[PDB]
RNA sequence: GAACUUGAGUGCAGAAGAGGAGAGUGGAAUUCCACGUGUAGCGGUGAAAUGCGUAGAGAUGUGGAGGAACACCAGUGGCGAAGGCGACUCUCUGGUCUGUAACUGACGCUGAGGAGCGAAAGCGUGGGGAGCGAACAGGAUUAGAUACCCUGGUAGUCCACGCCGUAAACGAUGAGUGCUAAGUGUUAGGGGGUUUCCGCCCCUUAGUGCUGCAGCUAACGCAUUAAGCACUCCGCCUGGGGAGU
């Protein structure tokens, strides 16, 4: 059965990205929606729509490709998993691809990027890497 | 070829209907294969049961001679 | 439930004996809480092959509605009798 | 399990007029199937394939009983009395 | 703690199936027994012989006995968790699939240890025994032939109960879930499109095959039935022998 919705959402993006799809639709949740919003703010995806319905909602994500159809998102990794959680100290918050990518940490301040969390001297669960 | 039963709207094949059944057995009494008679898969199975019931009740022969 | 009992009476009997047989076995079915919906009689047909050295027989076709118990009792008696040479119970 | 027996069970155990999904209802249906199937296996001891069906039923019943007990202990206790279960 | 319905399950309406257990019934064929007709070989091999036959064989006709297996249908067809399941009828009985949104509202996944099942051979008790046939005997072959080949043939194969618990038990591929081009057969459904229909065409589920992108692989190949991309749980591997000792 479904065990890691966050991982599953990342995989939908990875798979859709791999075949240069324009858009994908992810079943929504509060945490998945926050991750999607970071990707837009950080310029990894084009746009994100939240469609309501009777069920839990759908996130339509529009992927972003440069000139020459180049994929902006090169890779996505799930770090914290249901089987092995990963929490980081404020000073041990990882940089991703030597600062060319981002890491998404869930903190008590909110769901931030690595840079944002570092400025607040906050740690927390390291959700994913994106580069 | 087309299935005789779907064409004529035959829902229930019956082992009693010997005259109909006899169109599906060979000269020797062998049940003709579906590939040769064009019957639908579903109706071939129903038809096979009918012939076996008929052969049991002496309406059709097992071996013609 | 609806069953269709067909059976074959040996062809070497007179009409008096035949009617006796039919009444006897129809009574068995009804006796065990059945109800005879239909009763066709195909009459003497040529058997496809010899049964007990008989090339012909009288084909009866009794439709009934009954439980297991009723149809099973026909089977037992139909086998024992020497007049009925073959039978088949069939759910409809 | 005949249809009229099933209607008896569901009406007797349902938590409300339209209720057919409640743990109570499901456990009642299963309990009869389990008892009914046990009787069949007493004569046809060697019907291993059918028996496997019983084992899934037994597991389903235990899971529904476990769910009920954890959701609301009261409701759980009432049901096992009416059904005569040892759980 | 309170809600929600997608997961899971229940209800309701349909569908297919060698799924299982029990009890019956049927036709072909082999063997044996009796009888009629009938005479000198039959059988077997690469070639022969052993063997059977004038005591009447083999061939042929009628009837009967008994045991085992179910031609045609039959199909990378169906069903089952796997082993496996194929004549017909009835009794009992498990599971799966499709639609529905009437109901419960996360009740789910995996699962060490444990329990149950598990081809064939084999074992115990008692039946049964046609065909087949380890062992064994004889005839050949051969340098030898404790084999291949031939003629016989015991256990066994079959049944009831119990035991055994192993297979190249294989897709050499653990279970669950989701995501990621297409084309093309085929099985069981649903909906629709011109219709009495037939049918053709379109769509949709769930299986079962082939081809084939992306991706993966040492290569061969896999490829919506993944060996791709992911997450959960379990099992297992760490050079070859020694040794599955």
């Amino acid at each position: 059965v479904m065990t890691d919705p966050i991982a599953d959402m990342l995989t939908r993006i990875r798979n859709a990205n791999m075949v240069r799809h324009e858009k994908l639709e992810i079943p929504a949740s509060k945490l998945k929606r926050e991750i999607a919003e970071i990707l837009k703010r950080e310029g990894f995806i084009r746009d994100v729509e939240f469609v309501e319905d009777s069920k839990q909602g759908i996130i339509r994500v529009f992927l972003k490709y440069g000139q020459n159809n180049e994929r902006v998102i090169t890779g996505l990794k799930r770090i914290s998993k249901p089987g092995l959680r990963v929490y980081a100290k404020s000073n041990e918050v990882p940089r991703v691809l030597n600062g060319l990518g981002i890491a998404i940490i869930s903190t008590s301040q909110g769901v931030l990027t690595d840079k944002e969390a570092r400025a607040k001297q906050a740690g927390g669960e390291v959700l994913a890497y994106v580069w | 070829k087309v299935c005789y039963f779907t064409s004529n709207g035959i829902t229930h094949i019956d082992y009693k209907d010997v005259d109909l059944l006899k169109k599906f057995v060979s000269e020797r009494g062998k049940i003709l294969p579906r590939r040769v008679t064009g019957t639908n898969a579903k109706y071939q199975r129903k038809l096979t049961a009918a012939i076996k019931r008929a052969r049991q009740m002496a309406l059709l022969p097992y071996v013609s001679g | 439930r609806k069953y269709e009992v067909m059976y074959i009476i040996r062809p070497n009997i007179d009409e008096e004996s035949k009617k006796a047989v039919i009444e006897r076995f129809n009574n068995v079915l009804t006796s065990n809480g059945a109800e005879i919906t239909g009763t066709k009689d195909w009459g003497k047909r040529r058997l496809a092959y010899e049964i007990n050295d008989f090339r012909d027989g009288f084909y009866q076709i009794v439709n009934v509605q009954s439980d297991a118990a009723a149809v099973q009792e026909f089977d037992r008696l139909a086998k024992i009798s020497d007049d009925i040479i073959r039978h088949i119970v069939v759910k409809e | 399990i005949t249809q009229e027996r099933k209607n008896q069970l569901i009406n007797e155990f349902k938590t409300h007029e339209s209720d057919t999904g409640s743990p109570e209802v499901q456990i009642a249906i299963l309990t009869d199937s389990i008892n009914n199937l046990n009787e069949h296996l007493r004569t046809h001891k060697k019907d291993h394939h059918s028996r496997r069906g019983l084992l899934k039923m037994v597991g389903k019943r235990r899971n529904l009983l476990t769910y009920l007990r954890n959701k609301d202990v009261t409701r759980y206790r009432e049901l096992i009395n009416k059904l005569g279960l040892r759980r």
